[PDB]
C-alpha cells in the first residue's frame, strides 16, 4: 500500500475502495460519480503517514515529516540549527525468475539466504558531530548511514507477492529484542551480515525484488533460495 | 416445521404464512466468478417476495 | 466450542500444506481447499459415531406408513412414546417379513428400512400428535459450510484432526507428494485412534457383556 | 440431498487431476471426465449394495410368464400381495425344475431367472391388476447422466468416494501416473471400506444368526 | 509451577526448528509455530488422562433434565451429596434404557450421555440448591492460549513434552524433513512412554483386581 | 501489449461508452494445433486465451474478457493427448488477435515402436 | 385492447391496471452466455412490478 | 437533512422517510465485462425498496 488515494478529499481504502492493479491502473470499487476529483499520491507508508513521501533532518536527527502547506513546511526547531530535506526514490533489485527448468512443476521455497555488505553502515556518529548544543545522546552512537530493506516473493507470474518489511530489524530498541552497547538494529553492525528470511509459498515460478522507498541503503552482496519440487498441479489465478 | 414452545390451548388456529426476509444472499467482489446459481437465486428470492406482497 | 470458521479451516489447512493465507474463495487454490475442508469433514464424519453427531430424533416427514429423515448416516434404534411416560423400542425386522403383515394405523411395533432415508413402522401413525411420539436414534452427517464466514459445526477441539485429513487431501491433489501425504495420514490415524481409543459413548463401569433383555 | 450435477461432479474431477474446471463437455479432457465419471458412477454402484439402489419395484412388462425388470444389478425376492392384505414370498426353484412343470394362469408359486433382466413366475398373472401384484426386491443400477446440467440421482455425501474413484481412473488413463493412482486408489478403498462397515441394511440387534421359518 | 507462556513456548519451538525467536506473531513462520503450539498441546491432552487434567466439577448450566459440562474430553463418574455429608455414585446405563423410564424431578439414581457435552440424569434437580450437589468426574481439555502474553495452564515440567511434539509438526509443516520429523517423534514417544509409565492415577500398593463393590 | 483499456476520453460522436470503457485495444487470443506422425490431421485448441465476452460460471467480476489476457505474463496449460513418433505444434491465429510467445514446453512419455502407417 | 363479454350496465366505469406476473423470464443455466437482453428485461420486470405497487 | 423553504408553524411533526427509487442504475449494453458494482448496487436497490415497503 504505497499509495494515498483521496475522492474529492475523502480517502480512500487500498483494498476495500480501490484495487491496486498489475498494469499501473487503479481500479474504483465503491460508488462515485462523474466530475469528482481522484488524486493520487505517493505515500509509501501507506494511508497512515501521507507525508512519508520526503524525509527531513535536524542536526542529522531523522524527524516526522510535517504536513506541507502550499508547497512549504515549517519545523519547531531551535535557531541555527542544520536542516536537510529531500525526496525519497523507490530502489528495487529484481532476481531473475527460477522455475527449475519446469513451467509446470510447483516449486515450494523455504528460506532466502541474503549476504549483506554493511561496511558503510557500521560507522557511528561521534560528540564532535554535535552542532548548536543538540541532545548529544540522540546523535551519539548513531548509524551514519542506516541500513535496511524490504524483501517481498511473487509466485506464479502474479504480483500479489509476500513481503517480508524490515528484514535488517528495528531501528528502536525493544525489549526482549535488542542488545545492550549495540545501536539499533544490532544486524546492521556486522561488517558482512547472513539474513535468513523465511518464504513459504508454492508456485511454478517465483521471483525475489529486494525494495527500499526510505532514506536507507542497502549492499546485496548475493542471495541464495532454497526450494522443493512438487507436482504439475497448477490451474490458474481465478 | 417443529414447535417447541409452551403448550397451546386445544384446537388453536396455528396459521403460517411465507415472509422472505429482506437481506442479500452474498456480495460479490473483485475477481469473483460470475455464479448463475447466485443470479437465480437473488432472482428468486425477488419472485418470492413479489408473491407474498 | 463452535467458533472455527471455514475460511480459518481453509486457512489453517494452506499453511499447514505450504501455501499464502487467503482472504476468500476467489482464487483456485482457495476453491480447490474449501472442496477438499468440506471432502476432509465428510471424512472424519464417517470416521466414528461421534458425540456430536448422534442424537434423538423425530421424523421430519411423514408417509402412510414410511418416514422420512433426510441425510442421516444409519439408524440405530426406533422408540414410541412420551418423556413423561416413558419410552418402548420397536423391534427391527427386515423388509421380506415386515411386507408379510397388513400395514393398518395404530400403534408401532416393528419397524424397516426403506430406500434411502426411510423407516417403515407398522402399525403407523395416521395423525401428528402420534406421529411427533417416536423418537429415532440416529447419527448424522457433518454439516458442510458453504460461504467463508460460515461456521463449522463442529466442536473447536476436532478441528486440528480435519486439518490433518484435509492436509492429507490437499498433499495428493495440490502437491502430488506422496511422502507428505504419507506424513500427514500418519498423524491423522494416530490421533483419530487415541480419540476413539479414549472417547467411547459408555462409561468402562458400564461396559459389560450383559444386557437385561427381558424374561418371556 | 440430490443436488449435485454432472458439470459440478467434471468440474470436481478435474480440478483435482490438476485441469481447469470447464462450462460444457467441450474438448478431450472434458469428454474423458465425462466418461470416467460415469464409469466412476457404475463402479461404486457395484460396490456395494447401498440403500440408495435397493428398492421394491413391479414389473415394467410382462410377456406370457415372463415379467421384464429392465437393467437391474439382481433380483432378490419375488412377493405376490398388496400392503392392505399383506405380500407371500414366492419359491425360487433353478430352471430346469421350473421347466418340469406345467405353465399355465393363475397366482404365482415359483420363480427363476430367464436371460438378462427377466423373471419366470408359475403360475403367471394374464390381467394387469394381477400383475400389479408381484412386488420384486431388485437392487437398481446408478442412473448415468447425460449432459452437463442433469443432477446425479445419488446423495450429496457420497459424491466424495465416486470423486475418488473417478480420480483414481483418471490418474490410469489421463496422467498415467501409478502412484497418484494408487494414492487415490488407497483414499477410495479406504473410505469405501468405513462406509460399508458402518451403513449395513440391518441394525445391530437385529442381527442375528436365526430366522424363522415356520414349521412346515 | 504454571509460568510458561504462549510466546516463549513458540520461540522455544522457533529456536528448535532453526528460525529466529520472535517477540509478536507478525509474520507467517510465528504464527504458523503458535497454531502448531496449540496442535500440539491438544495432542499432549489426548495423549493421556494427565493430572492436570483430571478434576471434578460440577454443571456449568442446567436443562430440565440435562446438564451442560461444556467442553471435557471424557465423563468418568457422576456422584451426589456432599462433602459433609458424602457421595454416592450414580449407575450409568445407555440411552435406550434411560429412555423407557418417567424423566421426573427427584434425586438422582442413573445418567447417561447426551449428544456431545451432555449428561442427562434421572431423576433430575429442578432447584439451584440441589443442581450443585451433583459432582461429574471428568476429564478437562487442555487451555489453548491466544495471544503471546498468555501463560499455558500447563506445569513447565511437560513443556519439553510439548516441544517435542511442536517440533514434530513443525518438521512435518514448515521443514519438510521426514528424518527430523522422526527424530522428534521418536523424542516425543519416549519421553512420553516413560511419563505414562511412571505417572498413574493410582499407587502400586493399591493397584489391585479386587474392588468391592457392596453385597447388594 | 494488451493489458491496455479504452478510457472514457476515446468517446467518439457520442457513442455508447460503456461499449468502449474498459475495452482491450489490442486483443490476445490464438489456436493451438498439435500434428502427429507427419500429418496434418491434427488436433486443435481454437480459444485458449478464453472468451472474449462475459460467460456465466467462467467470467470473472471487474475483469474484461478474457480474464487471462489482463496478466502482463501468462502462462497456459493447454492438455493435448494423442499418440505419435512426431509431434508438433503450432500456434496460429486468422483474425485481428494479438498474440506474443515467449516460450513453450511440451511434456510427453515414451512407448515402444508400434506404428503401422495412416491407412 | 379489446373486450369480449356481457353488457355492462349504464356507463359504468373500467378502470385498467397493469400487474407484472412473478415470473422469471429465463432460468439461467450453468456456463450460459451472458444475455443483456435478459438481465435487462429481468431488472426491468422488477421495476415494474415496485412502480405498480 | 437542510431546510430552506417556507415559514413553519410552531411545533410542527416533521417525519423523515426513506423511499428508493425505482430507476435502472445502468443499462447494460456490453458484453465485455460486469461490475460487482452494478451487481451490488442492483440488488441493495431492491432491497432498499423491499424494506422500506
Amino acid at each position: 500500500n504505497d499509495l494515498y488515494v483521496t475522492l474529492d478529499g475523502t480517502l480512500l481504502t487500498p483494498n476495500v475502495d480501490y484495487i491496486k492493479e498489475e498494469t499501473g491502473y487503479i481500479y474504483l470499487l465503491s460508488t462515485f460519480s462523474t466530475g469528482q476529483t481522484l488524486k493520487i499520491a505517493s505515500s509509501p507508508e501507506g494511508n497512515t503517514t501521507p507525508n512519508s513521501w520526503y524525509t527531513v533532518y535536524v542536526n542529522n536527527i531523522r524527524q516526522v515529516s510535517p504536513t506541507p502547506s502550499a508547497g512549504t513546511f515549517t519545523l519547531g526547531a531551535t535557531n541555527g540549527d542544520i536542516i536537510n530535506w529531500g525526496v525519497n526514490y523507490l530502489t528495487i533489485y529484481t532476481t531473475p525468475q527460477f522455475l527449475w527448468n519446469s513451467l509446470g512443476n510447483f516449486k515450494r521455497t523455504q528460506h532466502a539466504y541474503l549476504f549483506l555488505d554493511n561496511r558503510d553502515g557500521v560507522g557511528v556518529y561521534v560528540a564532535s558531530d554535535v552542532n548548536n548544543g543538540q541532545d548529544i545522546n540522540q546523535l551519539t552512537e548513531l548509524y551514519r548511514v542506516p541500513i535496511n530493506f524490504n524483501l517481498s516473493v511473487m509466485y506464479n507470474n502474479q504480483l500479489d507477492g509476500s513481503t517480508s518489511y524490515d528484514v535488517m530489524g528495528y531501528d528502536s530498541m525493544y525489549w526482549d529484542e535488542g542488545v545492550f552497547d549495540v545501536s539499533s538494529p544490532y544486524d546492521q553492525y556486522q561488517p558482512y551480515q547472513t539474513l535468513k528470511i523465511p518464504i513459504t509459498g508454492i508456485g511454478y515460478a517465483f521471483q525475489m525484488l529486494i525494495w527500499n522507498h526510505s532514506d536507507e541503503y542497502f549492499k546485496l552482496g548475493g542471495y541464495q533460495i532454497i526450494a522443493k519440487q512438487k507436482g504439475k498441479r497448477h490451474i490458474g489465478r481465478y | 416445521l417443529t414447535y417447541t414452545g409452551a403448550a397451546l390451548p386445544s384446537n388453536t388456529p396455528v396459521e403460517i404464512r411465507r415472509k422472505t426476509p429482506n437481506s442479500i444472499i452474498q456480495l460479490v467482489t473483485y475477481g469473483q466468478k460470475l455464479s448463475s446459481n447466485l443470479w437465480n437465486s437473488e432472482i428468486d428470492r425477488n419472485i418470492r417476495w413479489r408473491e407474498e406482497v | 466450542p463452535k467458533t472455527t470458521t471455514f475460511i480459518q479451516l481453509v486457512n489453517k489447512c494452506l499453511e499447514n500444506i505450504g501455501e499464502r493465507p487467503v482472504i476468500s474463495f476467489n482464487n483456485s487454490v482457495a476453491r480447490k481447499a474449501a472442496d477438499t475442508v468440506r471432502d476432509a469433514i465428510t471424512d472424519v464424519s464417517y470416521s466414528y459415531d461421534w458425540s456430536w453427531l448422534t442424537t434423538s430424533i423425530i421424523a421430519n416427514s411423514w408417509i402412510n406408513e414410511r418416514a422420512d429423515l433426510g441425510d442421516v448416516q444409519s439408524v440405530k434404534h426406533v422408540s414410541y412414546g412420551s418423556s413423561s411416560d416413558g419410552y418402548r423400542e420397536l423391534t427391527f425386522t427386515d423388509e421380506r417379513t415386515f411386507d408379510a403383515a397388513k400395514i393398518y394405523p395404530g400403534v408401532g411395533q416393528v419397524f424397516t428400512f426403506n430406500e434411502y432415508g426411510g423407516v417403515r413402522i407398522n402399525p403407523y401413525p395416521e395423525t401428528v400428535e402420534e406421529q411427533v411420539k417416536y423418537k429415532f436414534y440416529v447419527v448424522k452427517e457433518a454439516t458442510l459450510p458453504s460461504v467463508e464466514i460460515d461456521v463449522i459445526n463442529i466442536p473447536d477441539r476436532f478441528i486440528q484432526l480435519i486439518t490433518y485429513n484435509a492436509c492429507t487431501q490437499l498433499s495428493i491433489s495440490h502437491l502430488d507428494d506422496a511422502q507428505a501425504s504419507q506424513m500427514w495420514n500418519s498423524k491423522y490415524i494416530d490421533q483419530l485412534s487415541r480419540l476413539r481409543a479414549r472417547e467411547r459413548n459408555t462409561t468402562q463401569s458400564g461396559a459389560n457383556m450383559f444386557k437385561f433383555r427381558g424374561t418371556r
